[PDB]
């Protein structure tokens, strides 16, 4: 009931740039292997134990933040359904520990080699410690995302990574069918060790970064008529042209005419002419010519046939004595020196070369090939089996110079061709100013969408920064100010400039200075905003777009300010933290959605706690205020009640006697008329649920099935871990009658059955002994009247108010106290940056030891536990 | 019933006998996951005499089965440690106690 305090440690997470995915068209292998070798671990540096686990995670969910999280604190690998940890004797997933039976079970001692096996064809994630396998694996997990190796270490841990043979030395040989992890690196990237979901990066002059744009799930997949007779005759003329261009470069580098074909002896069989080429060489050219004009009018470019006399007047290109080869026969290609290519054709020659390789990547994937860093022909692996935006520039230019040959000759024949979210970095609300003149600066390392200025302390993170009346901000990418609209102002930014912001509360004017030059608007005004009210005050605000990096020097040191004495000192403006003994704390925005109660003055949704009659139990309703016109917002909202139920720690294994000794509880919801039951999902939600998507379905639910057996191979137990245990309302049923979906829980056996309209259904769920469950209903409003939580009692089972409160365990009457309110999951929330981060040392040491990583700084913090939501 | 599950290996030959002191740098927890005691926040290791009934019954039958330098995890049943009235203000009645004991020196 009361708030708890404890000292908890800080943890980090580091990854390599090795992302593994599966889709319908999968271009990677799907089963990989890597090793991790520990060499130094302090057992107890502080009062709490050193948290160190090893495993995999996914991209969009695994967001380990340094301050706050699920549980009591120190969230890393294994503390959600998104990551899979292993500490030596516990299998961590979903913040519950599963103890194993492994020979010589202990923690990750020094001089230990822990290995992690992965397979995505069938879900199975295995771990082996020091060459002996463990008897516990993870299956039936979701594959919507990409996998990458993550370690999470506390203070006083040095550990080395063993990713592949080129970067490290495998002390144990991998099982047959598991490739080393160094082959899945992309050709446009070198292998790095980087943190995840960062917001603070230390620099020479601490830099604030934006959200990184990670790779999507369907980004690795490659994506893909009749032909008129006026272009069917030109397909042979282009095919002989490409064969003449292929024979011209081949004789230039050293190929010659021969009857036999040899690459090392430089023998070209089709070096004489197109007719002298054999028949499988000839029909290959025409289907390839038949393909490249098939995709030519497939993009939508219109071609016509004109100026045939000018094409016939065009002769072949000049060939000198050194141009003819050793056989005595030379190709005569068409000269395209009279025609110059336009940038409209430069964009199309990239689009035709993109379509040419993606149809090459799909056909090779249909044959059964895959991608690796090494090129192994009998192992079905080739290093250019990635899509065109993820292909290196050497292969991208090579097919563009090969396809620029075919366009300008067709242009030479007279044929004409016609053409996550945003972060907000603000200071604490105790440093808000009300009088005087204040100045701060902002350096721009990478140009783009960044917005800096001043904002009031009652700023909401859901709104875009600058579209409301709570901030006076200046966007620098296109050069415009943002306050209740947009208006052009000043100059665009560059890469490496400082943007100085001054406010003056005595005259109520704001001036923006870019690199010391005072920016003016179109009318000639040097001040940007006029006649601003003070009200609640102002505080400096900073926004960074996706992938952008830039530090916000608030002006704590006078000598650290670059352009202070040039402009802004003799006018009277002072820096912000001119006399502060500690650095200013910054409050940044999270992208992890958290539950919080509905506001009473919300324009779209409102609730009403109706009292209980003799017929209808005490119940509460949600009704849409603005269902018709006038700015109606219809998106799927996720509603949860405020108190959970708590199952008993040991499982079991009307009349007044049967009601006082029973442990089973019921609550129902009534779906109104006009509300379609296909958009209604009713059930229970365990507290580590932070998915807010407008396309929610029960297939997009995290489920992890853990099976742990003996050494003989037979299983012993199977537990399924999920966060969302609900059912679809469309499976039960202009409906004029109301649909009542009921939920039944037994706290003694842990069995949950769902009933609808007094009829039991086929579903059932079983939970952990120690878990808590929140009664939630996920619904999309398609009427004014949406849902109604009714806390009613049936014939011989007690209502939900007995399981949530200890004073009314034995009172069977349904009650609705004001502590029971409904919650809603807003997508963003306010948290605070810590003032001391964990200092990590990333360095590669040798080609066989691997990438070494270590931290030694001891760090602790105090946090509230809040046991009714289990959130710190 | 005391379930001794090991966490880190130890020496395996030196075990505590009667009338002998031990130093144990424990940290106790409940079944739910809430910590009620720790001897490392104080930075003062707990020392007790075995057999003279200083500690609870689950603690000494737990410390006698370990070796020098071994760190194990006990799960003391509520029958052997604070059954009915409990300790008022710290532990609720009929609650299971979990101890992460570590024997530093002297058996």
């Amino acid at each position: 009931l009361l708030l708890q305090t404890n000292l908890i440690n800080y943890v980090t997470s580091i990854r390599p740039n090795i992302f593994v995915g599966r889709a319908e068209g999968s271009t990677q292998y799907g089963k990989w292997y890597f090793e991790v070798m520990v060499d130094e671990v302090v057992p107890f540096l502080t009062a709490q134990a050193t948290h160190l686990r090893v495993g995999w995670a996914l991209t969009e969910g695994y967001s380990p933040y340094p301050g706050g999280g699920e549980g009591w604190g120190g969230n890393g690998v294994g503390d959600d359904l998104y990551s899979y940890g292993f500490d030596g004797l516990h299998l961590w997933t979903g913040h519950v520990a599963r103890p194993v039976t492994s020979p010589g079970q202990h923690l990750l001692a020094p001089e230990d080699v822990v290995s992690c096996c992965l397979d995505l064809s069938v879900p199975s994630i295995s771990f082996r410690i020091n060459g002996c396998p463990v008897q516990g694996v993870f299956e039936a997990f979701n594959l919507d995302g990409l996998f990458f190796p993550v370690v999470s270490f506390s203070a006083g841990v040095k550990v080395r990574f063993l990713l592949g043979g080129r970067h490290g030395e495998f002390k144990f040989l991998p099982p047959p069918g598991y490739a080393p992890c160094h082959e899945a690196v992309l050709p446009r990237e070198r292998l790095r060790l980087e943190p995840i979901k960062e917001y603070r990066r230390e620099g020479p002059r601490p830099h604030l970064v934006g959200p990184s744009r990670c790779l999507s799930h369907t980004d690795f997949v490659p994506c893909p008529i009749v032909l008129p007779p006026h272009l069917e005759r030109i397909r042979e003329k282009l095919a002989e042209n490409i064969h003449e261009l292929w024979a011209l470069t081949r004789i230039e580098q050293g190929w010659t005419y021969g009857p036999v074909r040899d690459d090392n002896k430089r023998l070209h069989p089709c070096l004489v002419n197109f007719h002298s080429l054999p028949e499988p060489e000839r029909n290959y050219n025409l289907q390839m010519s038949g393909e490249t004009l098939k995709t030519l009018l497939a993009l939508g470019c219109h071609v016509g046939m004109a100026d045939e006399k000018a094409e016939d007047n065009l002769k072949k290109t000049k060939l000198p004595k050194t141009y003819m080869m050793s056989n005595g026969y030379k190709p005569a290609p068409l000269d395209l020196s009279h025609v110059r290519l336009t940038p409209a054709q430069t964009t199309l020659v990239d689009r035709l070369a993109e379509n040419g390789h993606n149809v090459w990547a799909r056909d090779r994937v249909a044959q059964g090939w895959s991608y690796s860093a090494v090129q192994d022909i009998p192992a079905r692996r080739n290093p250019r089996l990635v899509p065109y935006r993820l292909l290196d520039e050497a292969t991208k230019r090579s097919n563009r110079d090969s396809l620029c040959q075919a366009v300008r000759t067709l242009l030479g024949y007279g044929y004409n061709i016609e053409p996550d979210r945003v972060r907000i970095f603000r200071a604490e609300k105790s440093y808000t100013v009300q009088s005087g003149r204040w100045y701060f600066e902002f350096e721009a390392v990478t140009t783009g969408e960044m917005r800096v200025g001043w904002a009031r302390p009652e700023l909401r993170p859901d709104v875009e920064l600058g579209a409301d009346e709570l901030a006076y901000v200046f966007n620098g990418h296109r050069g415009q100010r943002w306050h209740l609209g947009s208006e052009p102002f000043g100059r665009p930014w560059q890469s490496g400039d400082v943007v100085g912001c001054m406010i003056d509360l005595t005259e109520n004017t704001i001036i923006f200075t870019l690199n010391g030059e005072v920016l003016m608007s179109d009318s000639g005004s040097e001040t940007a905003f006029r006649e601003i009210e003070i009200g609640d005050g102002f505080l400096p605000v900073c926004s960074l777009g996706p992938g952008q990096v830039g530090h916000l020097n608030l002006g704590q040191d006078v000598s650290s300010l670059r352009f202070f004495a040039i402009c802004g000192l003799q006018e009277g403006f002072e820096p912000f933290a001119i006399n502060m003994q500690r650095p200013v704390t910054t409050w940044f925005s999270k992208s992890l959605p958290q539950f919080e109660p509905v506001p009473p003055e919300h324009p779209h949704y409102e609730v009403a706690r109706m009292d209980g009659t003799v017929d209808t139990p005490p119940c509460l309703r949600l009704a849409h205020r603005t269902w018709g016109s006038q700015n109606s917002l219809v998106e799927m909202l996720f509603l949860r009640l405020s108190l959970p139920v708590q199952f008993h720690q040991h499982f079991r294994c009307d009349d007044p006697e049967i009601i006082l000794n029973t442990t089973t509880y019921y609550y129902s919801v009534r779906v109104f008329a006009g509300q379609e039951p296909s958009c209604v999902w009713v059930g229970w939600v365990t507290p580590d649920y932070h998915q807010h998507d407008m396309n929610f379905d029960l297939s997009k639910v995290r489920a992890v099935t853990v099976t742990m057996g003996d050494e003989q191979g037979n299983v012993h137990s199977s537990l399924k871990c999920s966060n969302c245990y609900m059912v679809w309302g469309g499976d039960f049923v202009i409906s004029h009658t109301d649909l009542v979906i009921g939920c039944l829980v037994d706290l003694a056996t842990g069995l949950m059955t769902f009933t609808a309209n007094g009829k039991e259904s086929n579903t059932f769920f079983q939970v952990e002994p120690n878990t808590k469950l929140f009664p939630a209903v996920f619904v999309l409003p398609t009427h004014q009247n949406v849902i109604q939580f009714e806390l009613g009692k049936q014939k011989n089972i007690m209502p939900l108010s007995a399981a949530m409160f200890l004073s009314e365990r034995k009172n069977p009457a349904p009650q609705c106290p004001p502590r029971l309110e409904v919650q809603m999951l807003m997508p963003v929330s306010w948290s605070r940056m810590p003032n001391h981060f964990l200092q990590v040392e990333t360095r590669r040491a040798g080609e066989r030891l691997g990438w070494a990583v270590q931290c030694q700084d001891p760090l602790t913090m105090m946090a509230l536990h809040i046991p009714e939501e289990n959130r710190c | 019933g005391v379930e001794i599950e090991t966490i880190s290996p130890g020496d395996g030959r030196t075990f505590p006998k009667k009338g002998q002191t031990c130093v144990v740098h424990y940290t106790g927890m409940l079944q739910n996951g809430k910590k009620f005691d720790s001897s490392r926040d104080r930075n003062k290791p707990f020392k007790f005499r075995i057999g003279k009934q200083e500690v609870i019954k689950g603690f000494e039958e737990g410390a006698a089965q370990m070796s020098l330098g071994q760190r194990a995890k006990l799960t003391c049943t509520p029958d052997v440690a604070y059954g009915a009235t409990g300790h008022p203000g710290v532990i609720p009645p009929n609650a299971t106690l979990i101890f992460d004991v570590e024997l530093l020196n002297l058996e």
